[PDB]
């Protein structure tokens, strides 16, 4: 029956990977920081009229285990590359995640979406234009989000499904 | 002489057994004293009643969040957080007791007991004690864990204090 999509959420420590996912799954946000080992979720949604099942892997931002990402990158079909708009170092880390994914999948054509999260906060250090330019150079969409207000949460995950559909045609 | 403290471990409220620890006050006095005082409850708060929220077989059992009881909390006797005292002692094998944290100088009350050597945590987590008696209790605890740490039963510190 309904198509299953394997989404993988990646990015630096504390950028909001789990808060985005839990907003998607449970429609709520908490300010406490429960750092992730590895979590998985399932949700059915309707995207462009077509019902489908999202399989979401919520991955660790812990940098010390960077050598342990290869298998989940091989398995995943699309990647939400999340940075926090108040954290310039997490924006710089995005390039290394994207290179790892391309290298592990041996392809220049991997479904990805750039996500700039925490857009509710006033301390913005990454211009919107700076992120849009990067996304344009990657050939992937860029979506701004807040897990706290829910802004863009649905849009980010759904846009990634659309990228995967285009890849598979 | 190094203090000794004990945990009486329970599983869904049923007793399992006692683990005792030597606290290396001779190398890390500030860290050992935090754990000692949290074990006695003498500041009016501490480990009694709290859970082991993260158990990963082959690696470690982690606990000590008595303020939020959900893996995100805890606090030291010196304030919410305190600095990394030193990294003299290393994660040499099963039974090592060491501080959990969220990066440099964020020690609170969360801690972890190693069930194997975890040498990559050397220089990042402050080692301050080791299991003295009841390593078989810590091993018994491992089967309630899982790959990502979620426990299948409530593992609690039903009682604790100093010996
Ligand atoms: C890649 C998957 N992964 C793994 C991992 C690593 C390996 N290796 C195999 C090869 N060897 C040579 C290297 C390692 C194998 N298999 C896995 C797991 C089983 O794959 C699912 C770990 C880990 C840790 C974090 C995130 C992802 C992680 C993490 C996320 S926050 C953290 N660490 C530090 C953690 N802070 C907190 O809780 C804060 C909230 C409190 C205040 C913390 O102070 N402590 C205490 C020390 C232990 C640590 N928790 C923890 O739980 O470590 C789990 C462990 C399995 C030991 C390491
Ligand atoms: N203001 C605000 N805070 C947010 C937002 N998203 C996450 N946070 C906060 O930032 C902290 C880290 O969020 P978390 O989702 O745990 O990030 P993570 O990327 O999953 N961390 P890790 O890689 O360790 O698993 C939490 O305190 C969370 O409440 C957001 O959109 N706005
Ligand atoms: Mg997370």
């Amino acid at each position: 029956s309904m198509t299953e999509y394997k989404l993988v959420v990646v990015g630096a420590r504390g950028v909001g990977k789990s808060a985005l996912t839990i907003q998607l799954i449970q429609n709520h946000f908490v300010d406490e920081y429960d750092p992730t080992i590895e979590d998985s979720y399932r949700k059915q949604v309707v995207i462009d009229g077509e019902t489908c099942l999202l399989d979401i892997l919520d991955t660790a931002g812990q940098e010390e285990y960077s050598a342990m990402r290869d298998q989940y990158m091989r398995t995943g079909e699309g990647f939400l590359c999340v940075f926090a708009i108040n954290n310039t170092k997490s924006f710089e880390d995005i390039h290394h995640y994207r290179e790892q994914i391309k290298r592990v999948k041996d392809s220049e054509d991997v479904p990805m979406v750039l996500v700039g999260n925490k857009c509710d906060l006033p301390s913005r250090t990454v211009d919107t234009k700076q992120a849009q330019d990067l996304a344009r150079s990657y050939g992937i969409p860029f979506i701004e989000t807040s897990a706290k207000t829910r802004q863009g949460v649905d849009d980010a995950f759904y846009t990634l499904v659309r990228e995967i559909r285009k890849h598979k045609e | 002489v190094n203090p000794t403290v004990f945990f009486d471990i329970a599983v869904d409220g049923e007793p399992l057994g006692r683990v005792s620890f030597e606290l290396f006050a001779d190398k890390v006095p500030k860290t050992a004293e935090n754990f000692r005082a949290l074990s006695t409850g003498e500041k009016g708060f501490g480990y009694k009643g709290s859970c082991f929220h993260r158990i990963i077989p082959g690696f470690m059992c982690q606990g000590g969040d008595f303020t939020r009881h959900n893996g995100t909390g805890g606090k030291s006797i010196y304030g919410e957080k305190f600095e990394d005292e030193n990294f003299i002692l290393k994660h040499t094998g099963p039974g090592i007791l060491s501080m959990a944290n969220a990066g440099p100088n964020t020690n609170g009350s969360q801690f972890f007991i190693c069930t194997a050597k975890t040498e990559w945590l050397d220089g990042k987590h402050v080692v301050f004690g080791k299991v003295k008696e009841g390593m078989n209790i810590v091993e018994a605890m491992e089967r309630f864990g899982s790959r990502n740490g979620k426990t299948s039963k409530k593992i609690t510190i039903a009682d604790c204090g100093q010996l």
